[PDB]
């Protein structure tokens, strides 16, 4: 063993112990804006992300109004339907009503017609 | 003078911190008032003209209960306000949340106290940083940290003490990721990191100090005992590792390569004769004491230094170094020289009063850097693996801005810091 | 990550909720005029996660309270813990939602809903950090099921960045209100797997089966099947309510359990089971993960789960918890996905449930639970080959596109679920 | 709030009426002058100033002998004058002339008087017309008024109680033609119509009640239970409740089958010398002998199943009760109703006219469903009509009313459709 | 519908009108000076059907009395309740027609029919809702067959949307010895055809044979006769004149009795048979009621209802009587005899009761029938008419009135015609 001393000092002492030497002589062989760079490139990562979920969100929003506006749409058609189907059954019936007491005048008024023939007839004689 | 800041991110380096400023206070004769009835302790504590010591630490967590565990512990008086540094929302055990979302917000305020710390100092070392790897803020802002500090503090070293996450005491499933991520965006930025994994303390506690199920406290009050012994000789006028610069120097001789193996002895439980030298000195080769699992027989030694502290002679030591050269095969690699560093600090070993810790008279700490410890990252990379295989969890991440790229160029610089620790291992 | 604001719908969703808010005030020790009468500060540690502190020292739950119609609510405002809710968190219709989800999703729901986001909106800018949401319903119905989802997604329109979670109560033929449930609670999962970060499967038929199989009861009724519904939604909020280590939250639950966004639904059990007014460690493990505890109508070895969190209340050696449940993660390992190491997380809390001194609760994210989706699915399609009752949503303005969608949807989900149970390493 | 309006057509509709608003009266403890000494009988009842509640009726009918009654009856103070509207001349029990001839100077009337209580709900819920299939009135006026609902309302909800004529207690030998027409015309217009068979009401007031010669009061107070049953749900606070909507959404599969079959129970002779069970009544729902349509339902196929439980009822007995039903094999429901029940609970126990022939009972049922099995109601009609129809039999006076034979046989084939229809739904 | 229109024309119309209304008046409590006298509200309750309110609390037949010859009305004012009858309501000629179809039809009674319609509008505007007239007259005569067709003609044009109704007698030889009464009769029958909604067929020929083989009466007089016709009058005015539940009106009859407009001719029956002003010592059963009413010794018209098939029936009974016991004797009588109801009209027969039986008797029994078997009425005045028109007996005394023989032939054409839709309808099947 080769003994080395290396220091000596109020609180402590030192030295090398050396039991064999080496088998080989010798010994084989970011700034500041870069650092805040790639933080705020971070950021913008972070930014994008959060702004394509809202935009995702909103697109959700505009959906709901969507189908709000169906429905009512769909009860407006409703009401629209309904009205003009029981105004054309109304006024058909109306129609086909006034048209058959009109016949049946009609035909009275046949026999009127023929009951002035038959008093006629009879003068004649 | 050779000023030292600590900064303790996400609540794994705060109660560790807690742990670590308990028993510097302890080792100085440093109340929890701050009052003081050798000067290197002004390294870590500066001095108010009121006449207090004031820890040079910041400490971050972006959770007020973790923080107000300080604002109102016992060592409270130590601190200012403006050096606990919190905010509303944690990192959610997230990376990218720590990293991106959380660290942009947050980034400048805790350069600012810290540059109130460092415009304090006549001669600045650098930085102790402690953290987990398994947290979002641990992970993610510790990273954004350690790449603003290098921009701000060109020249300071800057040493980590990083969490190795544990499954027996974890907390999220997806720690290998945010992992593998701050490993990766660090890994640049850090001279010297001392891991410490979460299995191999709670298993020393177990084993060592007869407790069934060990707390956060039983861990972090270990954990000091480690830290101390690194830090012991930036505190007192020792002779080894008297500056940061000298952990590179002793223990890094690769820049990549700067996790070294750390293993303490003795620990011995308080409700449990003195073990001499050359026993403590056995300890510190047997991988049952190492702060991280790896197998040293797997592996080839870089550099290795022996930390005794309390009552040791260098003739005991000596003495203890050539018994195992005999008995026990210690492979160096090829281009560095077979042997130790070795380094005594007369100041004894120090426990918290009532821990479970018993006081010792001597105690030995042994910084190696072996290139076993890639089975660490190993282990780390299977799980990442396979969870990513399947793109697991990855949307949490991208979500927070973080693109999914950025997972495989990290597990690229994992998978090429394995093949560093192959290539010099040959 | 401190307040949840909770929100009932409909009259499943407000008995439930009601239920809920008994047995919780219970724990936390809170009487029904808001008072504290507690023994244990651990009650009030975390207590502003769920109420108000009201000037006068009492605690007001942070809950809205929804119907579009005035009965349900009238019937709560007289239950036990009636008194307990601020009057003016009570919104309600007059006009009912038919049953129908095109009603409570488009047309009385609108009607309503603004009156219920204006509850809302000022009962959030009340808190200090606002965790989330969580939302009490059935999907059978028209009220919680069609305006419920229409509340979820116009709450994530205003607070994008909030944890959205739900309570879902899932109909089957065994305890019915109305013929309609199929196409309901279709039309609510599609809003669901879109909108919310994490629901919470309870069974309708898994109620009744536990009711009648294993707590032996002839005839059950809604109070039965309720009392495992507040001990099932007690448990799963445990660690939101109570100071752990974990400090659990919302956002970070939905982290770890949730690997994929669209496969957020939970599957949740509760051990021991018990039955209204009548043990050990390895067994609350195993009892766990057993098909008579799934508050969803699925057998967990019919798949594997991706991610579990377990929570053990009262006192207990936390050492043999961890023991067994390690014990049964390594037996049944064939059911766990081989892709998500270390997916099974544990708690603990030490205050146990009322009248028990040991109580298990399991929240599993399981690709079984494409079993539940695969029976309303089958439910649906036999009434919509067929067509019966969709004039009652037409004729609300929908689509019969929106039916198809939705039960496409919904496939997909149970083929995702697939997809990931065939998966392998 | 939650309002709903009845309409009384003819004299079936008138006498109808009458012993409904007695029940209600006495269900509510409102005197025959509407003083009175739980609000949700509002939904049947305004209030004027003087705390006076007056029901929220018209009475309509084309001659004034019946509702004259009314107005010198008991109840004549019960009513506003202006709710109770007749003619002078009755349609002589011509559909043509409760539509036409006749009924159009007076349609106008009814729907103002219509429209002005429209105007005293601020949720009006819809329209209850009660009528008989088989008087110039009860037929072709209200073919008439629903029409004009339609028109005035939109799809605003409209039921109808129907008669549906017997030969044992008959008026006309047209009545099979006044039948079909007025359900053709009505059919687009009705969201939910209840039948009830003349001739099953008097085999339950013979075999049940003991009454030889049953009139049109027993025929009456017996249907007025049944109607009470129904509206019980929307008059009174109760544990489970059943609105208007929820009928309409539970019982009718498609727009045109929405014909569901009542069913009473139990029926006990107020002069019998033990109170039935929640079961029992709950089994009478399904034997043949309590429906209020002679059909037979063992020989059809049930698409859904209202019970309307009142009195001492509690629901451990209905879902026990129900889950029995369930397991009856001569019980089949169609393959595209996976769940086919529906059950509403009010605890008021139902009441009875005191001198009445039923007797007071702790606990009763009125099951609503929809089978197949209706069907044979429709087919009894037809046939009576395509007797008469292939001689052109009586159909001259419906023409001299303006009507034409084109009327007849697409009502005819709407009738022809409509038994296609419940074909149809019967499949697998 | 309330008030009817009563007008009476000839010398058989004005008798039989009289009876009418001195046999309702009893019922309805009525003396011959107009004043109330009876016990019961039920009475009065629709009086004004046939009776307008007088000043004085007093009643006034609402009846119209026309013939050409001035006797007859000299013999009603005569004649008991002669003076109940508004004055002004009598209209008189002063020369008979002479049996003469024409002469009351085209010439004599055409000149006096505008005196007739002064009286009948002024009581038909009086009405608050009219249901419509009722005539009674003969048609083998020539003034109630000719100038009361003629009349009816007249009435239908002003009020075409009221029913026009009539008790029209059938002349038979065994009655009268005038052999133009075939010519009468088939020249009335194409007016009634066409221009009424109900008539009631009185034969002549069935009220003799009820007289001499049942009555035993070996030679019956007009009063014979005229008692079996009051006692028919009164039992199917009944529902008309008294509160039932069924609150009967003239159109409801016609709606449910015919089933084609044409075939409006009514076979009436009555039960029980008596001589006029004779002591009943037994009463009648209901079953005997029941089985007496559709026996062919029973009909007013000489017609064996088994010869054919009922379209429809309406029955009243009178007295008091078990409703029930009526209910089932109806439902046998139907069910044993059902080959004589067409199956094409379903339940094709009514049935109402009255408590109030008529003078005389306990109880009653009154049948109106649309039975295919009236066609034996037309088939036998269709046979004396040909008889006669084969020879052009008697043309002259109708052609010197100014008609032509064209319309004989039309209203021959238009009987047989008649005669051929009832057999039409009586072979017809349901399949
Ligand atoms: N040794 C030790 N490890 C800890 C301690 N606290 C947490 N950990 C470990 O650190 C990891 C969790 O990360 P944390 O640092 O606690 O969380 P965080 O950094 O605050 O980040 P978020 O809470 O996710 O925002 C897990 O592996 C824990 O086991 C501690 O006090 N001592
Ligand atoms: N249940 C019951 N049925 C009745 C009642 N009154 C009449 N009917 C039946 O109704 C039918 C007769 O029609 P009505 O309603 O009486 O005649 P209307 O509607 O007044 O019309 P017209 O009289 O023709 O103008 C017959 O089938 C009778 O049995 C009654 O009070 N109760
Ligand atoms: N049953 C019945 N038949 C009568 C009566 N009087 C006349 N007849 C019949 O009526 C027919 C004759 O018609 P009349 O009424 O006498 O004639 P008229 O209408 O008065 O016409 P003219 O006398 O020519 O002006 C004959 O068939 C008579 O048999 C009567 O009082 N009762
Ligand atoms: C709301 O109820 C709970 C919430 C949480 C967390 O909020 C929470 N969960 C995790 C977690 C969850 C699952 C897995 C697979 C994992 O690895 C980690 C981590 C940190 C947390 F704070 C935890 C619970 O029990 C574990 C709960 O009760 C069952
Ligand atoms: C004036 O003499 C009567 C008139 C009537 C009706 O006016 C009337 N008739 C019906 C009726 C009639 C016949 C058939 C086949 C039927 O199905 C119904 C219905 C309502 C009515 F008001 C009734 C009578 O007795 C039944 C009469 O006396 C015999
Ligand atoms: N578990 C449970 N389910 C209920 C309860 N009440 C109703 N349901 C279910 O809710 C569905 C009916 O919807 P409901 O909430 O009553 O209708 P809504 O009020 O319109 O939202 C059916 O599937 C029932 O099974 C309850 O108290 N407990
Ligand atoms: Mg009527």
């Amino acid at each position: 063993m080769e003994v080395i001393e290396l220091n000596k000092a109020t609180s402590g002492q030192s030295w090398e112990v050396i039991l064999k030497p080496p088998s080989f002589d010798g010994v084989p062989e970011p700034s500041l804006e870069e650092i805040q760079k790639k933080l705020e490139a971070a950021e913008e990562r972070r930014k994008y992300q959060e702004a394509e979920l809202l935009k995702h969100l909103a697109e959700k929003r505009e959906h709901e109004r969507e189908v709000i506006q169906k429905a009512i749409e769909e009860n407006n058609n409703f009401i629209k339907m309904a009205k003009e189907k029981l105004a054309q059954k109304m006024e058909s019936n109306k129609e086909n009503r006034e048209a058959h007491l009109a016949a049946m005048l009609e035909r009275l008024q046949e026999k009127d017609k023929h009951a002035e023939e038959v008093r006629k007839n009879k003068e004649l004689k | 003078m050779r000023e030292c800041i600590s900064i303790h991110v996400g609540q794994a380096g705060v109660q560790i911190g807690n742990a670590c400023w308990e028993l510097y206070c302890l080792e100085h004769g440093i109340q929890p008032d701050g009052q003081m009835p050798d000067d290197s302790f002004n390294t870590f504590f500066s001095e108010t003209g009121a006449g207090k010591h004031v820890p040079r630490a910041v400490f971050v967590d972006l959770e007020p209960t973790v923080i107000d565990e300080v604002r109102t512990g016992t060592y409270r008086q130590l601190f200012h306000p403006e050096q606990l540094i919190t905010g509303k929302e944690d990192a959610a055990n997230n990376y990218a949340r720590g990293h991106y979302t959380i660290g942009k917000e947050i980034i400048d305020l805790v350069l600012d106290r810290i540059r109130k710390l460092a415009d304090q100092c006549t001669g600045l070392q650098g930085f102790l940083v402690f953290h987990s790897f398994g947290g979002g803020t641990g992970s993610g802002f510790t990273s954004l940290l350690m790449e603003r500090l290098s921009v701000d503090y060109g020249k300071k070293s800057k040493l980590e003490f990083s969490i190795y996450p544990a499954p027996q005491v974890s907390t999220a499933v997806v720690e290998p990721y945010n992992s593998i991520l701050t490993t990766h965006t660090t890994l640049e930025h850090s001279d010297c990191a001392f891991m410490v994994d979460n299995e191999a303390i709670y298993d020393i506690c177990r084993r060592n100090l007869d407790i069934e199920r060990p707390t956060y406290t039983n861990l972090n009050r270990l954990i000091s005992q480690i830290v101390s012994s690194i830090t012991a000789s930036l505190r007192f006028d020792g002779a080894l590792n008297v500056d940061l610069t000298e952990f590179q120097t002793n223990l890094v001789p690769y820049p990549r390569i700067h996790f070294p193996l750390a293993t303490y002895a003795p620990v011995i439980s308080a409700e449990k004769e003195q073990l001499s030298v050359a026993e403590i000195t056995n300890a510190c080769f047997e991988p049952a004491n190492q702060m991280v699992k790896c197998d040293p027989r797997h592996g080839k030694y870089m550099a290795c230094c022996l930390l005794y502290r309390g009552d040791v002679v260098p003739k005991d030591v000596n003495a203890a170094i050539a018994t195992i050269k005999t008995k026990r095969s210690i492979q160096f690699v090829d281009w560095c020289p077979t042997g130790f560093k070795v380094g005594i600090n007369y100041q004894p070993p120090t426990v918290v009063p009532g821990g479970d810790l018993a006081k010792v008279q001597r105690a030995v700490c042994m910084l190696s850097n072996t290139t076993a410890i890639a089975e660490a990252w190993a282990r780390l990379d299977h799980k990442f693996d396979l969870m990513y295989a399947k793109r697991a969890f990855v949307h949490w991440y991208v979500g927070e801005g973080m693109e999914e790229g950025e997972f495989s160029e990290a597990r690229e610089d994992m998978a090429a810091l394995e093949k560093d620790y192959e290539e010099v291992g040959v | 990550m401190r307040e949840i604001v909770h929100i009932q719908a409909g009259q499943c969703g407000n008995q439930i909720g009601a239920k809920f808010w008994e047995v919780i005030s219970d724990e936390h020790g809170i009487d029904p005029t808001g008072s504290y009468h507690g023994d244990s500060d651990l009650q009030l540690e975390r207590i502003n996660v769920y109420y108000n502190e009201a000037t006068g020292n009492k605690y007001v739950p942070r809950a809205i309270l929804v119907d579009l119609e005035p009965g349900t609510m009238d019937s709560v405002r007289s239950g036990p813990f009636g008194q307990i809710f601020r009057p003016d968190n009570f919104v309600f219709g007059q006009s009912g939602a038919g049953n129908n989800w095109a009603k409570g999703h488009y047309t009385e729901g609108a009607e309503l809903v603004d009156s219920v986001l204006d509850v809302v909106r000022k009962e959030s800018e009340s808190c200090d950090c606002l965790q989330g949401f969580q939302l009490t319903h059935s999907l059978g119905g028209g009220t919680g099921s069609g305006m419920g989802t229409l509340l979820i997604s116009k709450i994530r329109e205003e607070y994008p960045d909030r944890i959205m979670n739900t309570f879902s109560v899932m109909p089957s033929p065994k305890v019915s209100d109305t013929v309609v449930e199929p196409y309901n609670a279709t039309l609510s999962v599609h809003q669901l797997v879109e909108n919310t970060d994490e629901t919470y499967c309870i069974d309708n038929e898994a109620l009744y089966d536990i009711c009648f199989r294993t707590l032996k009861l002839t005839t059950p009724t809604y109070g039965d099947l309720n009392h495992l519904v507040s001990a099932t939604m007690s448990g799963v909020t445990t660690c939101l309510r109570f100071p752990g280590q974990l400090n659990a939250d919302l956002r970070k639950l939905a982290v770890n359990m949730v690997p994929f966004p669209r496969l957020h639904f939970f599957m949740p059990g509760f051990a021991p089971l018990t039955s209204r007014g009548s043990l050990t460690v390895p067994e609350l493990t195993q009892q766990m993960f057993d098909s008579k505890n799934m508050m969803a109508a699925c057998d967990p070895r019919h798949g594997r789960y991706l991610t579990v969190a377990a929570i053990f209340r009262g006192r207990m050696s936390m050492k043999e918890v961890d023991e067994q449940m390690l014990n049964v993660q390594n037996k049944n390992s064939s059911y766990f996905v081989e892709w998500i190491p270390n997916n099974v997380k544990t708690a603990v809390c030490d205050i146990p449930p009322r009248g028990l001194k040991m109580s298990a609760t399991f929240i599993g994210n399981s690709t079984a639970i494409q079993e539940l989706f695969k029976r309303i699915s089958e439910q649906f399609t036999a009434m919509f080959r067929r067509k019966a009752f969709l004039h009652w949503y037409t004729g609300e303005g929908m689509d019969e596109m929106e039916f198809t969608e939705a039960e496409s949807n919904m496939n997909d989900l149970v083929s995702e679920y697939q997809q990931y149970q065939d998966a392998t390493a």
